[PDB]
């Protein structure tokens, strides 16, 4: 996905989006810690890859 | 082996050693090189995707 997703990240020369990027935990299933981190993040907009 | 490939985990060979170094290592070493350099600013300049 991050292959497919490079021309997304550089496609800020077109727009002024904001964006940052996170990783799924690669063996386990328990992301809640990064879930907690994105309600502290106060965002409502998120992209998901995955299966 | 000697350069570098991708190898994911439910890929499970055995029988392999390289000797190409480790990207981690390396951006951390990127890493505490900017924190030596303390900077607010970047800007990612490369050729291909790998």
């Amino acid at each position: 996905g991050l292959i497919r997703l490079q021309e997304l990240i550089m496609a800020p020369s077109r727009y002024n989006i904001r964006l940052k990027i996170r990783q799924l935990p690669i063996d386990s299933d328990d992301s809640r810690p990064l879930l907690k981190e994105m309600k502290r993040g106060r965002e409502f907009r998120i992209i998901f890859d995955c299966s | 082996q000697l350069r570098w490939k991708h190898h994911p985990l439910d890929n499970k060979d055995t029988f392999y050693v390289n000797l190409y170094p480790d990207y981690a290592s390396l951006s951390h070493a990127i890493l505490d090189l900017v924190q030596s350099l303390k900077w607010r600013s970047a800007t990612v300049v490369y050729d291909d995707s790998t």
